[PDB]
């Protein structure tokens, strides 16, 4: 059965391959720090989005594989939408408020490392600024976004989901009525607000398309982008059916 | 050490 | 409460990035990249340990215990050797893609630790150690420290260590030379091995001044009383 001569020959054998640090000369120190810091913050925000989703009335009664699925389809949409909002409220003019301690100005987002992406994240920020969305409006909207993408083969709790979704759509109406009145029916603000939601599909699809067109750019990458590659695991349909308020 | 869908799964239950 | 009251209650507090402009991008990268690499090395060091002839047969706990006391010794020694083989023992070569040169090393942020890391390197170089000899020495490092309060399978452990001490004896001889030169060389490399306890204590001291959570987990679980330190010479 097999064999090798000396004990050193064996210590030689089990000696492990060399590990790389994943350190590329080309990426500047500042680009690495910012993109590293976001990635780990992103990770933490996903954890928090799930915890949150698990607190959401209705949704939390949906079968767990539905919670999973919905979470998997919508986490980017959610997070991007909250970044829009954080930014909208920490602004006046055109920042991305990734965090309180990590706010990126307009000049930073100009650079080639930032530009393609921040176009799409600002788009959400500036639209919230355009429609002067209230917190109540946003809270309802953000929930609607969780329930915005469904698999074509059905959820396991479809009737619950449907009525859940309706409720939160009615809750959005109540949000607009809190801000407007109800001497009106608020049909245009409902069209405008829903339409922003509809567009988050695009801001997400553009963000994911960026991640694929940047993942491919890493030929030979000594520092392999599993962060930008894992983002392609949990997002890659096709089952995903986008629910649109306006076709 | 943990895929995205792994993080979501872990969060849905217990990290 | 209203649906929107709940929705508002359960909104998560906004997370921080943990970003800090008092830290230069220079240091952050280097030390972040170091910490991740070190993380992966520890793991690899555990998997290696498991495969080491003899060690495997020790009690499950002893293996965890021996590893607690040695990982840094192993990791520094390896790093000394990689540095010796990549740069003639004067750059520190944490990984192939991550070489911190003499000029960077001299800065205050990195100076204290790197002195001790370079020592390991410079000294293998000076002793012109070989791979067969290196690989023996590193397995002896894994058996450099024991619980003063004994391992569970101690006579097994002694036999195991005694076997690798011999294999280092064979490794020395494989280069050939006088029977005086081989006694000089045994002394020398065994002195080296012994001097890893102090490079370890120093490299670990600097790390207890990380603290006054990745390396944090191991660092609270460390803080040299019960751990006896097997010396070749006195
Ligand atoms: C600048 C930039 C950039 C990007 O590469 C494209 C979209 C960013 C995403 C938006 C949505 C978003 C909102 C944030 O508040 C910080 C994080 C964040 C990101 C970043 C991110 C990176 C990795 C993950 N994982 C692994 C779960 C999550 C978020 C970085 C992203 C993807
Ligand atoms: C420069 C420098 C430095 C240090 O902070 C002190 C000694 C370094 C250690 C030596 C031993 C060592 C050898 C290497 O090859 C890379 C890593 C390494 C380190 C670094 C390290 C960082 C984190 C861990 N964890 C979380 C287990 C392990 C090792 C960095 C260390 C600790």
């Amino acid at each position: 059965h097999m064999l090798t001569p000396t004990l050193v020959s064996l210590l030689e054998v089990i000696e492990p391959e060399v590990l790389y640090a994943g350190y590329d000369s080309s990426v500047p120190d500042s680009t690495w720090r910012i993109m590293t810091t976001l990635n780990m913050l992103g990770g933490r925000q996903v954890i928090a989005a799930v915890k949150w989703a698990k607190a959401i009335p209705g949704f939390r009664n949906l079968h767990l594989d539905d919670q999973m699925t919905l979470l998997q389809y919508s986490w980017m949409s959610l997070m991007a939408f909250a970044l829009g909002w954080r930014s909208y409220r920490q602004s006046s003019a055109n920042l991305l408020c990734f965090a309180p301690d990590l706010i990126i100005n307009e000049q930073r987002m100009t650079l080639p490392d930032m530009y393609d992406q921040c176009k799409h994240m600002l788009y959400v920020s500036s639209e919230l600024h355009r429609l002067q969305v209230s917190y109540e409006e946003y809270l309802c909207m953000k929930t609607l976004l969780l329930l915005s993408s469904v698999p074509k083969d059905g959820l396991k709790s479809q009737a619950l989901f449907d009525a859940i979704r309706m409720t939160y759509i009615k809750e959005l109406g109540k949000a607009i009525v809190k801000r407007e009145g109800n001497s009106s029916q608020n049909s245009q603000r409902f069209y405008q607000l829903t339409k922003l939601l509809d567009s988050m599909h695009e801001v997400v699809e553009n963000l994911l398309n960026y991640c694929f067109q940047t993942f491919l750019d890493k030929t030979m990458s000594i520092e392999f982008p599993e962060m930008l590659a894992e983002i392609i695991t949990n997002q890659i349909p096709g089952n995903i059916k986008k629910l649109l308020f306006h076709q | 050490n943990l895929g995205l869908e792994d993080i979501i799964r872990k969060a849905l239950m217990g990290s």
